[PDB]
């Protein structure tokens, strides 16, 4: 009988549900239309409120809510078309109809799928507009990794998670350490950073990058003394003479073996090389240790790898899923 | 053109190297800070934007025209 | 068209919580004439008490408003925090009624949602210690109830950060006077943390018409200066000002100096106490109850005709 639960229940009445294409204990997502267009498809995401969560609504729940409207409006961003309560007091998000699935599923299928350097190209195009928009608005996305990187059904890549991100906090505002999965964990958060930046994002952007080359997770720690002792062999130790403090992070560790000299540019060639020179260029800014002379997105964008052959692929012609 | 035409260019205002504020000086030489990639130009053009942001924006006028 | 303007336009705070005041009185006389019709229908199943004046229902949520910010500087939650959990609270009370939810229970509650919109996610436990509250589900069961009242607009901006960033332009003048520039940014910041929280500012301007209007109040002198440096480098000039001058004088009608307004013992016992004895009368039976209210939602969704506890 309230006047705003009428019109969450006609704002409900707006998308018509269909299929269950996920089952969850956090969210439940369903293949949905709009009554007035049957043929504009749309996924709803029901969000199950109570999800053994004894302190109230979920901070993934909040996060999604708040950021996925703020960053609207962008193609490689995952759209928030709509937003209500359901009958059982529970959340619902109307979101962009992603059919295609996602960059995870596409590299992990060696034996059908097939993608060259254009392909990579491309994707990696979209990924850092993504990163570019989401700082541009001050907000930190903190866990892109391949299967947080989903397909429209043109071959638009769009960025969706956000259960992790956040605002850009004040100078003295503490952040948490404990973000981002850690195969793609900057060197900053291992190290328990509380005043960091986008290019905590950035360094994830390279390892999806890195892995999209080798089809591979480039460093794949079990333990954060695994990711150290992996960025350490392949990237370089950081010291005080690459990165000034670094020995004063709050969870500073290192494995105590003969120290690994930083790789140059030439060193990521061989493995790497399939992208090519500017590419590996781009590879090698984006995995800094120090993350103060580690590239932007914004600096990303207006790199040589992008106007350099060959052009990337036209997402109409990218790859899909067998 | 990078950015897919969705780069913000303000108009009423450019945030130059010369900003600064005496609040940010202590934070500058936190070794935590800086050793742990900080942006403070961030900072100082997240405040701009906000600053400027919407300063034509005549919420009444433009509300009840529609 | 500048385009820092057009992204503002894009933002929830615009498109759903920014309107004319014609717009606003008339959204919360409907709201209160629509629970007066609400409750009265229940009731009957025959003296009908009486219900709370649209002003008497927008006078609690001012002095609420008052005691919530209250709350927060005792529990030493930052400046961010306070204003969005402010204005959630203004905002759920405009699309609700105060005759339908208990004002003293949601100013809690728009607390703690506060603080997870702005990245702060503590134990509710914890949360209801500095509050002195001993059982912490009495909060929680306003939780989503708010989450719908504020229509799922969880961004909301504010013009702290902006009185910062117009300080450093103008530092940027060698005429301009340091000391004088502190002066003005202490008091400007101080005006922001209370006159358009307990006011209708956020509804009728943009943060930075607020923040120049603060400041204004502080340094006209610095307020006008940079308005007309930044145009000077039109017609919209003068509209600017104008709008500014508009948001001046309604911020001045409650300075921080007030803050000893709304915690008078005896403005409360004269102005406050009757209307929340006139609310005890005519308040919703059903909703006043948070937990209840939760308890019937979560088995009438579990339970839909299975029943072994009803005797009629």
């Amino acid at each position: 009988p309230d006047p705003v639960e009428q019109m969450n229940e006609a704002e409900k009445r707006k998308y018509i549900k269909g299929k269950k294409l996920g089952e969850g204990t956090y969210a439940n997502v369903y293949l949905g239309h709009s009554r007035d267009d049957p043929n504009f498809k749309v996924a709803i995401k029901k969000i199950k409120v109570q999800a053994q969560y004894k302190d109230g609504m979920a901070p993934d729940a909040v996060r999604e809510l708040k950021y996925l409207r703020e960053l609207r409006g962008h193609p490689n961003i995952i759209g928030l078309i709509s937003v209500f309560s359901s009958k059982d007091q529970n959340l619902n998000l109307v979101l962009e109809y992603l059919p295609l699935g996602d960059l995870e599923m596409l590299i992990r299928d060696v034996e059908r799928v097939r993608y060259g350097a254009a392909d990579i190209k491309a994707w990696m195009g979209m990924l850092t507009r993504a990163v570019w928009w989401c700082h541009e608005n001050f907000i930190l996305h903190r866990d892109i990794k391949p299967n947080n990187l989903l397909i429209a059904a043109d071959g638009e890549v769009k960025l969706a998670d956000f259960g992790l991100a956040r605002s850009f906090a004040d100078p003295g505002r503490r952040m948490t350490a404990n973000v981002i999965t850690r195969w793609y964990r900057p060197p900053e958060l291992l190290f328990g950073a509380r005043h960091y930046g986008g290019a905590v994002d950035i360094w994830s952007v390279g390892m999806v990058f890195a892995e999209l080359i080798i089809r591979s997770p480039f460093l794949p720690g079990n333990t954060e003394m695994e990711q150290i002792t992996l960025i350490c062999k392949h990237i370089g130790t950081p010291t005080e003479e690459n990165w000034p403090g670094v020995s004063k992070l709050p969870e500073w560790w290192d494995p105590m073996e003969e120290p690994i000299p930083v790789w140059g540019k030439d060193a990521y060639m061989a493995r790497f090389g399939a992208v090519g020179s500017e590419g590996v260029d781009l590879l090698w800014r984006t995995l800094q240790l120090d993350p103060k002379k580690r590239i932007t997105a914004r600096e990303m964008l207006e790199h040589r790898w992008w106007r350099t052959d060959p052009k990337p692929t036209r997402k109409e012609d990218l790859p899909k899923k067998s | 053109d990078p950015f897919g035409g969705m780069e913000f260019v303000p108009s009423r205002y450019r945030v130059r190297e010369e900003l600064n504020h005496p609040s940010l000086d202590k934070y500058r030489i936190d070794q935590q800070h800086i050793t742990g990639g900080y942006s403070f130009l961030d900072y100082i053009s997240r405040a701009m934007f906000e600053a400027f942001a919407g300063l034509a924006v005549f919420i009444e006028d433009e509300k009840e025209a529609g | 068209i500048a385009s820092e303007d057009a992204r503002y336009r894009q933002s929830s705070q615009y498109e759903l919580w920014s309107f004319s005041p014609s717009q606003l009185a008339s959204m919360r006389e409907k709201t209160n004439a629509a629970a007066r019709a609400r409750i009265t229908e229940r009731l009957l199943s025959p003296t009908l008490p009486e219900f709370l004046t649209p002003a008497e229902e927008l006078l609690l949520v001012t002095f609420y408003t008052a005691e919530l910010l209250r709350a927060g500087d005792h529990a030493d939650m930052s400046d961010e925090i306070k204003a969005t959990a402010a204005t959630f609270f203004k905002r759920f009370y405009i699309t609700n009624s105060i005759m339908t939810y208990p004002p003293q229970e949601m100013l809690l509650v728009a607390l703690f949602f506060g603080c997870k919109a702005e990245g702060a996610f503590p134990s509710i436990s914890d949360f209801a210690k500095t509050f002195g509250r001993e059982r912490p589900e009495e909060i929680l069961a306003g939780e989503f109830l708010l989450c719908q009242g504020i229509r799922f607009a969880l961004d909301v901006k504010h013009p702290f950060r902006a009185l910062r960033g117009a300080i450093m332009e103008l530092s940027t003048l060698p005429d301009v006077e340091p000391a004088r520039l502190v002066a003005a940014e202490q008091r400007a910041r101080e005006i922001l943390r209370f006159s358009p929280l307990i006011t209708d500012a956020y509804f009728h301007f943009t943060p930075s018409q607020i923040m120049l209007a603060a400041l204004s109040l502080a340094d006209r002198g610095l307020a006008e200066r940079l308005i007309q440096d930044t145009f000077h480098y039109s017609h919209v000039r003068d509209k600017v000002l104008g709008t500014i001058e508009a948001c001046r004088d309604m911020l001045s009608k409650e300075l921080p100096e007030r803050r000893e307004h709304w915690n008078n013992k005896t403005v409360y016992k004269a102005q406050i106490q009757p209307i929340r004895k006139k609310l005890n009368k005519c308040r919703d039976p059903d909703r006043w109850n948070l937990v209840e209210l939760q308890r019937i939602r979560r088995e009438q969704a579990s339970r839909k005709g299975f029943d072994s506890d009803d005797e009629g």
